[PDB]
């Protein structure tokens, strides 16, 4: 949540979400206890799209 | 910082009387003595430690009060209580609550009839207590 | 066959779903317990008694779903389907409570032979 | 086999004393099965609202019986249930179920309906005069069963309207041609609009039937006269065994209707 | 004593990484944000 | 129709995985034959599992060569002592 | 798993709940921690979740995309959702899904509160939306198929607003109220 | 006693007073049988427990 807020706050160089060609990309080797890798990836992809726009 | 520990019946009865009457123990000495006399010789070997009977009775009472939704809520509460391992004598707690329960309909201001049925419960007396 | 498996099957039947060991016999239009030898004949009869209720539940839900979609049933038909859905919601709430109680009993890990055990 | 009590087969290798105890106990389960059969049979709408109510009360008692059985099951799960304890605990329940089954079988043999059902209930309640538990059970059952019958009586006496889908009330309405009611020497309006169903007369209402008949006749006349009559004495009618309070209420209603009719006529 | 202890309030913070005791465990902020004493320790 | 989507997709995925494994084993066998590696289907599956677990191909090759030399020496010794 | 289930219901498909462009949201595979009857019930709820996902996809298709400035704005309404009526329709759909989102968040919070709750509790709690959503999804699909444009869309909604489901009736009343607000704004400008 | 109770329970001709007397007899018999059941349960507990508990429940 904190890293997501920092991304939405416009922070660059996040650890999980990497900015590639102006596109925020999630590091592939990240997992959360309560989410599936695919579900987490989808949510983070939506968040990353908004972050890339910002 | 209070740790649960077994306190003498006198302390519990004194606190209970004080809170119920809202007066000092000196002002409830007669009532305290009467209650103490009745309580002091009362062990329940006949009570069946079965929550299911109490729950069924509560459900029937709620239905009688046209409170089926409240019966479902009570069932959920009983389920949550069972999930927690805080209480050991749940049958006793449920019996006490039901006995001290006062019908809000007695919603309304009175209850239709009191045709108590033979349904009741078990007598447990069969065991050599 | 463990009683718990029967409990699972009964919870499914309350949803109109065939259990692992209890399946709907379309020929009998009822849920049938799989012929595995370890089922007590008394337990089998009890399962049949519960499966009649599960069959009725599934039939009702099928009827409600089939008729709720028919705009040609008119407003009265839609209202009837809605009432059926409301009663089904109440039933499903009760079933959910029972299922949650069984799940809690499984979750507590203690074999409490308490009156709270799902008999 | 047929309308016989359910029989049980005991393993021949069982203890003779155990077998005899089983044969003594099995009657309660046979009564339960018979009661369930009766409930399932008389539960059809065709059997009328009184029979439906009787079945519903039986269902409630069956639920109570099932609760008892579940409690015994719980005791067994505790390993705390002995055969002697089982017999002891079931003896009152056995007696209650046997009384209920005997009443059910008597009702079924008599095909009692409506007022005949109420009469049969009264006779059974007198038959259980010596069993306070059975008397309480029968009183509960009678009070429940009177609800539709007392509702019909109230409707007839307060509104003169027969809403009887199953023709269970002691008063039967016959369609008399009003055109000939004034023309024909026969009191088709007076005699055929409301008729007494002798078989449908409840035994507890039998002493008041004529007053009930007159009340409903008066109400029907008033409605046919075009006078809308709101009965000011309309009260809930409750079945009572010791007090004939319903009789006094019926007499009050009869007097009220008589006064209203007399004023209308004058 | 159980009733004096009953009057204890507990944190509403829960997490879906914890299910056995969801009474909170105070994430305890870090990167500056732990305050002057932590900053002095960091220095 | 609702309930079927999980198990049907799981079954289709399992069937696709089995067909893919068969295809992969066939491709590996063809590669081994062109390279004259001498691996059989069971051996190929074992090797695939080892490679998937991260074994160094140089380490794996040295280990395989030593095991093969020991196996050849043991077979030769059994034939010489008989 | 409940958090994953809500995420799928929140539009984040995972390894358990797979989204198929043709089938919509679906359970991806049999999980070893679920009874096959529990898997069947969960997929039965997943049918509603799929309908919700398809509704969200439609919402993106009709509100999330920039209106192409085709010179004739009247024809923009035909192929692509466009038009003030289209914006109002999308707004109404999002407003109707807002209560569903709120219910999903409350369910998530409740499941976080009690680890002994089962999916049956959600299925009970979400059944009202399991009945509501299919009818609105049918209505939206009909609107899309008939290419209802401008106020003619309003007339179709009115015809559909006359449905028999009281909850659907109320939802369509809200949508119709929004459409009538837009209509009244245009009427105010004209008058 | 049980033979008498069965003989009179079936006689409708015993009338209401006779039925009441039979009912009272049945109630007293139920109390007696309850006492007998309690004693039986105590003896069964003594047999099942395997311990020569010199408790009043031991079957002497």
């Amino acid at each position: 949540i904190r890293e997501t807020l920092w991304l939405l706050s416009g922070v660059k160089k996040l650890f999980i979400f990497q900015l590639i060609d102006g596109k925020v990309t999630v590091r592939n080797n990240i997992i959360v206890t309560h989410l599936t890798h695919s579900c987490l990836r989808s949510v983070l992809e939506q968040i990353a799209a908004y972050g890339q726009v910002v | 910082m209070a740790t649960p520990d077994q306190k003498s019946p006198n302390v519990l009865l004194q606190n209970l009387c004080c809170r119920i009457l809202g007066r000092s123990e000196a002002d409830v000495a007669q009532q305290f003595q009467y209650a103490v006399r009745v309580i002091g010789s009362n062990f329940a070997p006949t009570v069946e430690r079965d929550e299911f009977l109490v729950a069924e009775k509560i459900k029937k009472e709620l239905i009688r009060q046209r409170r089926e939704a409240d019966a479902a809520l009570f069932s959920e509460l009983h389920r949550k209580l069972h999930s927690q391992g805080v209480l050991k004598n749940k049958w006793s707690i449920l019996y006490l609550l039901l006995s001290l329960s006062e019908d809000p309909r007695r919603q309304p201001s009175k209850v239709s009839s009191y045709a108590t049925l033979f349904a009741q419960a078990l007598p447990r007396d069969a065991h050599s207590t | 066959i463990t009683e718990a498996a029967l409990v699972r099957d009964i919870l499914y039947v309350f949803q109109g779903i065939d259990g692992k060991n209890i399946k709907m016999n379309n020929t009998e239009n009822c849920y049938k317990v799989e012929g595995k030898a370890n089922l007590s004949r008394s337990l089998r009869d009890t399962a049949v008694r519960l499966s009649e209720l599960g069959w009725l539940h599934n039939k009702i839900r099928r009827y409600t779903d089939q008729r709720s979609l028919d705009r040609s049933f008119g407003l009265v038909g839609q209202s009837f389907c809605a009432a059926l859905h409301q009663e089904l919601r109440e039933y499903y709430r009760l079933l959910s409570v029972l299922h949650s109680q069984l799940q809690l009993e499984d979750d507590q890990g203690v074999n409490l032979g308490l009156e709270s055990s799902l008999t | 086999a047929g309308r016989q009590s359910r029989t049980f087969l005991v393993d021949p290798n069982l203890d003779l004393s155990i077998r005899e105890l089983v044969h003594r106990i099995l009657p309660v389960a046979a009564s339960y099965s018979a009661v369930t059969r009766f409930i399932e049979e008389k539960s059809s709408f065709e059997y009328g609202q009184v029979n439906h109510a009787l079945a519903a009360a039986m269902r409630t008692l069956v639920k109570e019986h099932l609760i008892l059985v579940s409690q015994l099951e719980q005791l067994h799960r505790q390993g705390l249930l002995s055969l002697q304890k089982l017999w002891f605990y079931i003896q009152p329940a056995m007696r209650t179920m046997d009384i209920l089954a005997s009443l059910a079988t008597s009702v079924d043999k008599g095909e009692c309906l409506g007022g005949s059902t109420l009469s049969l209930l009264h006779d059974r309640s007198f038959s259980y005069t010596g069993d306070s538990q059975a008397q309480e059970l029968c009183l509960y059952l009678t009070k429940a069963a009177s609800a539709p019958y007392f509702e019909v009586l109230e409707k007839w006496i307060y509104r003169g309207i027969i809403h009887d889908p199953y023709s269970e009330f002691m008063v039967e309405e016959h369609e008399l041609r009003k055109e000939r009611i004034q023309e024909d020497y026969n009191d088709k309006y007076w005699d055929q609009r409301y008729t007494i169903v002798q078989q449908q007369i409840p035994s507890f209402l039998q002493k008041m039937a004529d007053k009930i008949l007159s009340t409903g006749k008066y109400l029907n006349v008033v409605r046919e006269c075009g006078h809308d009559v709101t009965c000011p004495v309309a009260k809930e009618i409750i079945y009572t065994l010791k007090e004939r309070a319903y009789v006094e209420q019926i007499e009050k209603a009869f007097n009220y209707a008589s006064k209203v009719l007399l004023d209308f006529l004058m | 004593l159980w009733e004096a202890a009953l009057t204890y309030e507990a944190s509403k913070r829960r997490c879906w990484e914890r299910v056995g005791c969801p009474p909170g465990h105070r994430e305890e902020p870090y990167l500056t944000e732990a305050g002057r004493d932590a900053f002095d320790k960091f220095c | 129709m609702a309930s079927s989507s999980g198990a049907g997709a799981a079954a289709a995925a399992a069937a696709a995985n089995l067909n893919a494994v068969r295809e992969t084993m066939d491709v590996l066998l063809e590669i081994s034959r062109i390279l004259n590696t001498g691996l059989d289907m069971e051996t190929l599956s074992i090797c695939v599992r080892l490679c998937e677990q991260g074994i160094n191909p140089e380490a794996l090759s040295s280990v395989i060569k030593e095991l093969r030399k020991a196996t050849e020496a043991l077979k030769a010794a059994e034939n010489m002592t008989s | 798993m409940i958090h994953e289930l809500l995420l799928a219901l929140s539009g984040y498909p995972g390894s358990i709940f797979t989204w198929n462009k043709r089938s919509g949201l679906q359970v991806s595979q049999d999980f070893p921690f679920l009874h096959p009857s529990e898997t069947s019930v969960l997929n039965r709820l997943c049918r509603l979740g799929t309908d919700y996902i398809r509704f969200t996809e439609f919402i993106e298709q009709y509100t999330g995309h920039v209106q192409q400035q085709d010179h004739h704005p009247s024809q923009q309404g035909q192929g692509g959702l466009h038009g003030i009526y289209l914006r109002a329709f999308c707004t109404g759909l999002d407003s109707v899904l807002q209560p569903y989102r709120q219910a999903l968040l409350d369910l998530e919070q409740e499941f976080l509160g009690d680890p002994h709750l089962s999916i049956s509790h959600v299925n009970y709690f979400l059944d009202q939306f399991q009945l509501l959503f299919p009818s609105v999804m049918v209505v939206v699909e009909q609107i899309k198929s008939q290419k209802i444009h401008g106020c003619q869309i309003l007339e179709t909604v009115y015809k559909h607003s006359c449905g028999g489901l009281p909850p659907v009736r109320s939802a369509l009343e809200k949508i119709l109220a929004v459409c009538h607000g837009v209509m009244y704004k245009q009427l105010s400008a004209w008058m």
